[PDB]
C-alpha cells in the first residue's frame, strides 16, 4: 500500500558517472565501475576503500565479480572482458586474463564459476569462454538489434538477454540455440533479470511500461504503465523471496513496481541525474544503487 | 507483431500517379513520429517527407520537395502519398517507416540498415 | 562634550540601526545556510560567502548594544568589559567582512577569467587555510585595544552631569591613532582596489562571452554595478572620515574647538551610522537577486 | 579484542594510502578534458585526428582513443569506430565530455539529407540538450566544382538555394568566389535553423568551415572548451 526507504549510506569519492555496479558473493564487499576508468572495491559495512584498479579504457560498461570472490571482470566500448585478481597471494591486484572477439561494444559480463564466464554484446550475439585458456565454447546468434542485458538464471544452464528490436530471446548455454522468443513491446528492451525460482523473467523497455515472462508461458503475462510518465527504464531488480519487484527509471528517479500489488508504490528520489544500475546482496541485508551524479547512495 | 503493411502500387507512367497506402497495426500511430523511406535499383536508403505527430508538421528534400503528397490519419492508421512530376525514378521499395521512441524528436536509426521498425514496402512499375 | 551631539544621535542612531538589525539578522542567516550549502558541494565561494555572513552576523549580535547607548540617558550600567568587547567585536567584523569580499571577488575573478587554470588555489581546502589564516591575523593584529583601558569619563557643562564615553573619544588617543593607521591601510584600501578589477575583468569576459543573449549580458551587468556601488557607497564616507580625524586631531591645536568638535565628530558618527547599510546590502545581492538555492536550503529547513 | 586491532590496522594501512592516491589521481582527472567525435564514413574525421595527433592512438580494433595538448592543458578525443552503423544506444555514453565535434560531407549533397537529420536528432536528444557540439563542414572547395558542372545541383536536393541571399553577415574570404559563399553558408543555415528553432540557452551550436589539412582544429575546440566552461562558470558562480 506504500513503500519508502531512505538513504542509509553514501558512496563517494567517484569522479565521473557509474555507469555499472556488483557485489560479490561475501555481501560486504562491492565492485564499481565508473568512466573515471577506477574499479573501486568498497568495504560496504564501513564505507570503505580497499582497492583502486585503474582500468585500461576509461569508457567502461560493465563489472562482475566472481562467485568465488576473488576474480573481477570488467569491460565495455573497448569489446574486451579483461579479469583482474583480488585474494592473489601476491598482495596486489593484477591482471589474469583478458577476453576478446566480439565485434560490437560489451554490454553485460557475468561470471559461471571461477574458470567460466558468459558474456553479452552489441553486436547481436552472446559468448561462452574458457578463463583458463581464454577461448570460445559457443557463441549465441539471432537477434535483430543491440542486445543490452543478461540474467544468468539460477538454474546457470539457461539464460536470457533482451535487445534493441522488439523480441528476447532465451539460450540454453550447453547447445547454443535459440528456443523461444517474445515480441508484446513496441519500444525495445534495456535490462532483464530472472526470479530465483527460474520460471519467470522481468524485463524494462524505452517506452514507459514494465513487462513480465516466462519460460512455461508463450504469451507476454502484462504490461505495467503510467499515464503522466513519458520516459524510459533503466534498470530492474529483485527481492531475496522475490516476490516483489522494481526498477530504476530515466527522469532522474526511479519508481517501484510490484507484480503482486501489480501497482506501483513510491519512489526514491534524491539523485540530480539518471539511475544508471541496482542491486541487492546475496543475502539481503543491504541494497545499493549508481547514478551518473557519481553516488552510489545506498538505501534503507 | 509490431509491423507495418503497405498496400498500393504496380502500373505507373509520367503524368499519372496511383496511391500508396500504409496499415500500422498491434503499434499506437499517433503519438510516434512518421515518416516514409525508399530504396531503389543501385542504390541504399534515402530519406522522404516526413510527419509529425498528430499531424502537425511536414518537411521535404529537394528531390522530393512539393511533388509527393504525404499525410497521415488516424482513421486508418496510414500514411498517403500520390505522385506528380512522375519521373522512371519513382520506381521503388516504399518503406513504410517510424522513429523508435515516442513524444521525441529523435529518429536516429531509421535510416540504418535492418532497421526494426519499418514496412515491407511496394513497387510501382513505371512505364511508357 | 558638545550639546549637540547627544541630542543629534539620538534620532540619528536608533532610527537607522532599527532597520539595519531587522532586515540584515534574516537575510544574513538565509545566506549564511546557503553558504554552507554551496560549500558541501564543489563550489568553493561557498566557504568565503559563509565567513562573511557570519562576520556580519557578528556585527549585528553587537548593535543592540549600540543602539542603547546611543539612545544616551543616564540609564547605562552594563561593566566596562562589555564595552571592550562589544566594540573589539564591531571592528573585528568589520574588517573581516571587508576581507571576505575582497576574497569573493578574487575567487569569482579566478574562476570565470581562467576557466582552465589555477586548480589548486580554488580548491576548498585552500580556502578554508585562507579563511583561518585571515581570522587568526586580524585577531592578533586588533587585539591592541583590548588590552588598554578603552573607556573614559567626561563632564557636560550644559548638562551639567557627567556621562561614560565607550570606546573612542575627542581628541584621539595616540595608540588609537596608531591602531587605525593601520586597520585602514589593511582593511579598506587593499579591499577596494581588489574588487573593481575583480569585477571589471568578470564584466570584460561577459561581454566578450560568445554564446549569450542580449537579457543575460543586460542581467549581469545590472547586478556587478550594484555590486560595486553598493560596496563605494557603505564604505567610502566613514574611512574618509575616519582619516580626516586621525590626522587633524594630531596636527591641530586642540583650542580650535568650535569647526572641528562640533562639525567633524557630528559628520564622522553619521557616517558611522551610515556603514551598517552594508549588511544589509550584502544579502541581497549576493545570493537573492540571482541564487534560486535559496529556496531549495528553506525547502530543507 | 585483537578483532578491533585488526580492523584498525587494515583501515588506517589501506584506506588512508589508497585515498591518498586517489586524491593524487583526481588532481590530474579534472586536469584533463574529454571530447568525442563524429562524423560520415566518407568524412574526413580519421585524417583530422590523425593530423591533431601528428600536432600533438590508445588502443585500436575498438575505440580510437587519442591524446593532445595546448597550452599546457592535456586533452583526449575518442573515436567509437568498431561499432555497427547504429547509434541511438551507444551516442549516450558521452552524455558529459565538454563538447561533441560534429563533421559533415557537404560535398556529398545525397548524404547532406542523412546528416541534417543525424543532425537533428543529435540536438533533440533528451541526453545531450545540454551539451554543446561543434560543427565542421569538408570539401567545401567541391561545392563551386560541383556548381559549375552540376551533376547533382544543389537545388536537386535543397531549392531553397535558388531563392536564398547571401545574409549581411556573410565574410566571404579573400581568395573565394561569392556565390560559392552563398551556397556554402546557405547549407551553414540549413543547419543553423536547426539548430535555433527548438534550442534553448542550455545548449549551443559552433560552426566552422576547414578542410581536414588545417591543424588550428585543436585550436578552435580549445577556444570553444573555454567558451563552454566558461558559461557553466557564470552560471555556477551565480553571475545569473
Amino acid at each position: 500500500g506504500r513503500i519508502q526507504m531512505r538513504t542509509r549510506r553514501t558512496l563517494r569519492g567517484h569522479l565521473a558517472k557509474i555507469y555499472a555496479m556488483h557485489w560479490g558473493t561475501d555481501s560486504r564487499l562491492l565492485v564499481s565501475a565508473s568512466q573515471d576508468g577506477k574499479l573501486i572495491i568498497w568495504d560496504s559495512y564501513t564505507t570503505n576503500k580497499v582497492h583502486a584498479i585503474p582500468l585500461r579504457s576509461s569508457w567502461v560498461m560493465t563489472c562482475a565479480y566472481a562467485p568465488s570472490g576473488n576474480y573481477v571482470a570488467c569491460g565495455g566500448l573497448d569489446n574486451i572482458c579483461s579479469i583482474y585478481n583480488l585474494k592473489t597471494r601476491e598482495g596486489n591486484v593484477r591482471v589474469s586474463r583478458e577476453l576478446a572477439g566480439h565485434t560490437g561494444y560489451l554490454s553485460c559480463c557475468r561470471f559461471l564459476d571461477d574458470n567460466q564466464i558468459v558474456t553479452s554484446s552489441g553486436d547481436t550475439t552472446c559468448a561462452l569462454w574458457d578463463i583458463e585458456t581464454g577461448q570460445q565454447t559457443t557463441t549465441f546468434t539471432g537477434h535483430t538489434g543491440d542486445v543490452m542485458s543478461l540474467s544468468l538464471a539460477p538454474d546457470t544452464r539457461l539464460f536470457v538477454s533482451g535487445a534493441c528490436d522488439a523480441s528476447a530471446k532465451l539460450w540454453d548455454v550447453r547447445e547454443g540455440m535459440c528456443r523461444q522468443t517474445f515480441t508484446g513491446h513496441e519500444s525495445d528492451i534495456n535490462a532483464i533479470c530472472f526470479f530465483p525460482n527460474g520460471n519467470a523473467f522481468a524485463t524494462g523497455s524505452d517506452d514507459a511500461t514494465c513487462r513480465l515472462f516466462d519460460l512455461r508461458a508463450d504469451q507476454e503475462l502484462m504490461t505495467y504503465s503510467h499515464d503522466n510518465i513519458i520516459c524510459g527504464i533503466t534498470s530492474v531488480s529483485f527481492s531475496k523471496s522475490g516476490r516483489l519487484l522494481l526498477a530504476g527509471y530515466d527522469d532522474f528517479n526511479c519508481n517501484v513496481w510490484d507484480a503482486l500489488k501489480a501497482d506501483r508504490a513510491g519512489v526514491l528520489a534524491g539523485h540530480d541525474n539518471r539511475v544508471s544500475c541496482l542491486g541487492v546482496t546475496d543475502d539481503g541485508m543491504a541494497v545499493a544503487t549508481g547514478s551518473w551524479d557519481s553516488f552510489l547512495k545506498i538505501w534503507n | 507483431q509490431v509491423q507495418l503493411q503497405e498496400s498500393g502500387g504496380g502500373l505507373v507512367q509520367p503524368g499519372g500517379s496511383l496511391r500508396l497506402s500504409c496499415a500500422a497495426s498491434g503499434f499506437t500511430f499517433s503519438n510516434y513520429k512518421m515518416n516514409w523511406v525508399r530504396q531503389a535499383p543501385g542504390k541504399g536508403l534515402e530519406w522522404v517527407s516526413d510527419i509529425s505527430q498528430s499531424g502537425a508538421s511536414i518537411s521535404y528534400t529537394g528531390s522530393v520537395k512539393g511533388r509527393f503528397t504525404i499525410s497521415r490519419d488516424n482513421a486508418k492508421n496510414t500514411l498517403y502519398l500520390q505522385m506528380n512530376s512522375l519521373k522512371p525514378e519513382d520506381t521503388a521499395v516504399y518503406y513504410c517507416a517510424r522513429c523508435p521512441a515516442p513524444f521525441t524528436r529523435d529518429c536516429f536509426d531509421v535510416t540504418s540498415t535492418t532497421y526494426a521498425y519499418r514496412g515491407q514496402g511496394t513497387q510501382v512499375t513505371v512505364s511508357s | 562634550c558638545i550639546e549637540e551631539q547627544h541630542d543629534l544621535d539620538h534620532y540619528l542612531f536608533p532610527i537607522v540601526y532599527i532597520f539595519v538589525i531587522i532586515v540584515s539578522i534574516p537575510a544574513n542567516i538565509g545566506s549564511l545556510c546557503v553558504s554552507f550549502l554551496q560549500a558541501k558541494k564543489e563550489s568553493e565561494l561557498g566557504i568565503y560567502l559563509f565567513s562573511l555572513s557570519l562576520s556580519d552576523l557578528l556585527y549585528a549580535l553587537t548593535l543592540p548594544l549600540w543602539i542603547d547607548y546611543t539612545w544616551n540617558k543616564d540609564n547605562w550600567t552594563f561593566s566596562p568589559a562589555l564595552c571592550k568587547g562589544s566594540a573589539f567585536l564591531m571592528y573585528m567584523n568589520f574588517y573581516s567582512s571587508t576581507a571576505f569580499l575582497t576574497c569573493i571577488a578574487v575567487d569569482r575573478y579566478l574562476a570565470v577569467v581562467y576557466p582552465l587554470k589555477f586548480f589548486f588555489l580554488r580548491t576548498r581546502r585552500f580556502a578554508l587555510m585562507v579563511s583561518l589564516s585571515i581570522w587568526i591575523l586580524e585577531t592578533i593584529f586588533n587585539a591592541v585595544m583590548l588590552w588598554e583601558d578603552e573607556t573614559v569619563v567626561e563632564y557636560c557643562d550644559a548638562e551639567k552631569s557627567n556621562f561614560t564615553l565607550c570606546y573612542d573619544k575627542y581628541p584621539l588617543e595616540k595608540w588609537q591613532i596608531n591602531l587605525n593607521l593601520f586597520r585602514t591601510c589593511t582593511g579598506y584600501a587593499i579591499p577596494l582596489v581588489t574588487i573593481l578589477i575583480c569585477n571589471r575583468k568578470v564584466y570584460q569576459a561577459v561581454r566578450h562571452n560568445k554564446a549569450t543573449e542580449n537579457k543575460e549580458k543586460k542581467r549581469i551587468i545590472k547586478l556587478l554595478v550594484s555590486i560595486t556601488v553598493t560596496f563605494v557607497l557603505c564604505f567610502t564616507p566613514f574611512h574618509v572620515m575616519l582619516l580626516i580625524r586621525c590626522i587633524l586631531e594630531h596636527a591641530v591645536n586642540f583650542e580650535d574647538h568650535s569647526n572641528s568638535g562640533k562639525r567633524t565628530y557630528t559628520m564622522y558618527r553619521i557616517t558611522v551610522a551610515l556603514t551598517s547599510l552594508n549588511c544589509v546590502a550584502d544579502p541581497i545581492l549576493y545570493c537573492f537577486v540571482t541564487e534560486t538555492g535559496r529556496y531549495d536550503m528553506w525547502n530543507i529547513l | 579484542t585483537e578483532d578491533q586491532r585488526n580492523e584498525e590496522k587494515a583501515q588506517r594501512e589501506a584506506n588512508k594510502k589508497i585515498e591518498k592516491q586517489l586524491q593524487k589521481d583526481k588532481q590530474v582527472y579534472r586536469a584533463t578534458h574529454r571530447l568525442l567525435l563524429l562524423g560520415a564514413d566518407n568524412s574526413g574525421k580519421s585524417t583530422i585526428v590523425k593530423q591533431m595527433r601528428i600536432l600533438h592512438s590508445g588502443g585500436t580494433s575498438g575505440i580510437f582513443e587519442t591524446k593532445f595538448q595546448v597550452d599546457k592543458v592535456n586533452f583526449h578525443m575518442f573515436d567509437v569506430g568498431g561499432q555497427r552503423d547504429e547509434r541511438r544506444k551507444w551516442i549516450q555514453c558521452f552524455n558529459d565530455v565538454t563538447a561533441i565535434i560534429f563533421v559533415v560531407d557537404s560535398s556529398d549533397y545525397n548524404r547532406l539529407q542523412e546528416a541534417l537529420n543525424l543532425f537533428k536528432s543529435i540536438w533533440n536528444n533528451r541526453w545531450l540538450r545540454t551539451i554543446s557540439v561543434i560543427l565542421f563542414l569538408n570539401k567545401q572547395d567541391l561545392l563551386a566544382e560541383k556548381v559549375l558542372a552540376g551533376k547533382s545541383k544543389i537545388e536537386d536536393y535543397f531549392p531553397e538555394f535558388a531563392r536564398y541571399t547571401t545574409p549581411e553577415d556573410a565574410t566571404p574570404e579573400p581568395g573565394e568566389d561569392p556565390r560559392v559563399t552563398r551556397a556554402k553558408y546557405f547549407i551553414r543555415d540549413e543547419f543553423l535553423r536547426i539548430s535555433t528553432a527548438s534550442g534553448d540557452g542550455r545548449h549551443y551550436c559552433y560552426p566552422h568551415f576547414t578542410c581536414a589539412v588545417d591543424t588550428e582544429n585543436a585550436r578552435r575546440i580549445f577556444n570553444d572548451c573555454r567558451d563552454i566552461i566558461q558559461r557553466m562558470h557564470l552560471r555556477q558562480y551565480e553571475l545569473l
